[PDB]
């Protein structure tokens, strides 16, 4: 249930918050909003156990 | 079970060849981000192949 952002292309501000689920673009080639190599979810879920 | 390592030091470690090799069923990166690889700089690499 508890997720992180692992990507975003700067730095947040201070007491600024990000919920924006778009794609961010990892590598040269552009995404273009689909799931490829060089494409990952800014949003991962923790593995807690 | 006899995995080939590579030690990798000494050199300019550019891994925009290894992005654009071939389309990869998983890329997953563990304690580091895909990204920041390149603006990183590590003493030793080892590449494990099988």
């Amino acid at each position: 249930n508890y997720l992180y952002r692992l990507f975003r292309k700067s730095k947040l501000k201070p007491f600024e918050r990000d919920i924006s689920t778009e794609i961010y673009q990892a590598g040269n080639k552009p995404c273009n909003g689909v799931a490829g190599p060089n494409c990952y979810s800014p949003l991962q879920s923790y593995g807690f156990r | 079970y006899a995995w080939n390592r590579k030690r990798i030091s000494n050199c300019v470690a550019d891994y925009s060849v290894i992005y654009n090799f071939a389309p990869f069923f998983a890329f997953k990166c563990y304690g580091v981000s895909p990204t920041k690889l390149n603006d990183l700089c590590f003493t030793n690499v080892y590449a494990d192949s099988f």
